[PDB]
């Protein structure tokens, strides 16, 4: 059944860049719904951006607008965050989530949603 | 038909101890908790102890530490009341949550009067 | 014309899990705006069809499932899922066309002392069919010596209450949780 793993995780400075993916076996990448979410030490997972499957609407949370992009790679049946201007507020655990389901732009953001979670990939922005 | 009987209330002296019951009697499919509650003098009703029948008992901070709850069968739970002060004088209710659906019963109490 | 869920589901209980509540909603228009009246913010998503789709379109009748359960079992809401709730509760078919609405309850349906009302099942020799829904008591025999009414060894009450009390984790607190099913 799904699997999904994150990677690309790392330590870099404020104002920095990172490439996270998402890799998803079991399934076809298409037919799932794919959601980034982040947790910070002390805090819940909080919504950061949405994928729609069948290409479909991303959505993404007000304080990474403009700065963060979510893709998919249908060859490599992977899912991508790209994160720019990383700032220390977004330090944290990323986890990607998938679903089967198609969401709505105001019903996605709560965690307890969604099926499917990988293992997390650790991102520290120093300041 | 399920019905409870509260007992063990009385006068005791400050410092002293009580043991008080709570009996389930009926047709009981499942006893899900006990719980106690206690009414002092021109107060609100104040909930003081549950009793799950799955689970340890839990308490409010006015008497943890101080009333411990015992389940022995699934008809029947003890409040030990130890350590007692005047403030702890009121009326002492079981309310009992059982069946399916889940149904709550209540008895006419326990009074317990703690003297200085 | 908009279905009156926050008119329904308006309620001081809803069903537990075990024996899910269905209404029936006729001639309406399905729509998430309601839903605000029942709470700041909620899971809302669909299977089998976007809720865009549902935008202006009236339904000859809408089917509205409610219960509650943990939050952290809100997943298990969803064709193909497996767990107690999704095997022994309430169960989709794979193929479920219909929409899943969350939101968390804990201020109406914890209690400092336990609510003990919501009730689950843990127990139960077959799985559930789509939409089927089992409310008997019956002592569940896990051995091979015939419980007689009774629960102790190997013979299980086949209920178990969710206990919610306000300070569990968010995980543990109470959903109110309503399952859309469409009949044009």
């Amino acid at each position: 059944q799904v699997q999904l793993v994150e990677s690309g995780g790392d330590l870099v400075q404020s104002g920095g860049s990172l490439k996270l993916a998402c890799a998803v076996s079991g399934v076809t990448l298409d037919g799932y719904s794919i959601g980034w979410f982040r947790q910070a030490p002390g805090k819940e997972r909080e919504a950061v951006s949405y994928s729609e499957k069948s290409n479909g609407p991303t959505y993404y949370v007000a304080s990474v607008k403009g700065r963060f992009t979510i893709s998919r790679d249908n060859a490599k049946n992977t899912a991508y965050l790209q994160m720019n201007n990383l700032k220390p507020e977004d330090t944290g655990i990323y986890y990607c989530a998938a679903d089967e389901a198609y969401y709505h732009e105001r019903g996605w953001q709560s965690p307890l949603g969604w099926p499917y979670w990988g293992q997390g990939t650790q991102v520290t922005v120093s300041s | 038909q399920v019905q409870l009987v509260e007992s063990g209330g009385g006068l005791v002296r400050t410092g002293g101890s009580l043991r008080l019951s709570c009996a389930a009697s009926g047709s009981i499919l499942q006893i899900w908790a006990m719980k106690w509650y206690r009414q002092a003098p021109g107060l609100q009703r104040e909930w003081i102890a549950t009793i799950p029948n799955s689970g340890e008992p839990f308490y409010a901070s006015s008497v943890e530490g101080r009333f411990t709850g015992s389940r022995e069968n699934e008809e029947t739970v003890y409040l030990y009341l130890n350590n007692l002060e005047p403030e702890d004088t009121a009326v002492y209710y079981c309310e009992v949550n059982e069946g399916v659906p889940v149904r709550e019963y209540w008895g006419q109490g326990t009074q317990v009067t703690v003297s200085s | 014309n908009l279905c009156p869920f926050d008119e329904v589901f308006d309620a001081t209980r809803f069903a537990s899990v075990y024996a899910w509540n269905r209404k029936r909603i006729s001639n309406c228009v399905a729509d998430y705006s309601v839903l605000y009246n029942l709470a700041p913010f909620f899971t809302f998503k669909c299977y089998g069809v976007s809720p865009t789709k549902l935008n202006d379109l009236s339904f000859t009748n809408v089917y509205a499932d409610s219960f509650v359960i943990r939050g952290d079992e809100v997943r298990q809401i969803a064709p193909g899922q497996t767990g107690n709730i999704a095997d022994y509760n309430y169960k989709l078919p794979d193929d479920f066309t219909g929409c899943v609405i969350a939101w968390n309850s804990n201020k109406l349906d914890s209690k400092v002392s336990g609510n003990y009302n919501y009730l689950y099942r843990l127990f139960r020799k077959s799985n559930l069919k789509p939409f089927e829904r089992d409310i008997s008591t019956e002592i569940y025999q896990a051995g091979n010596k015939p419980c007689n009414g009774v629960a102790g060894f190997n013979c299980y009450f086949p209920l178990r209450s969710y206990s919610f009390r306000p300070t569990y984790g968010v995980g543990h607190q109470p959903y109110r949780v309503v399952v859309l099913s469409f009949e044009l």
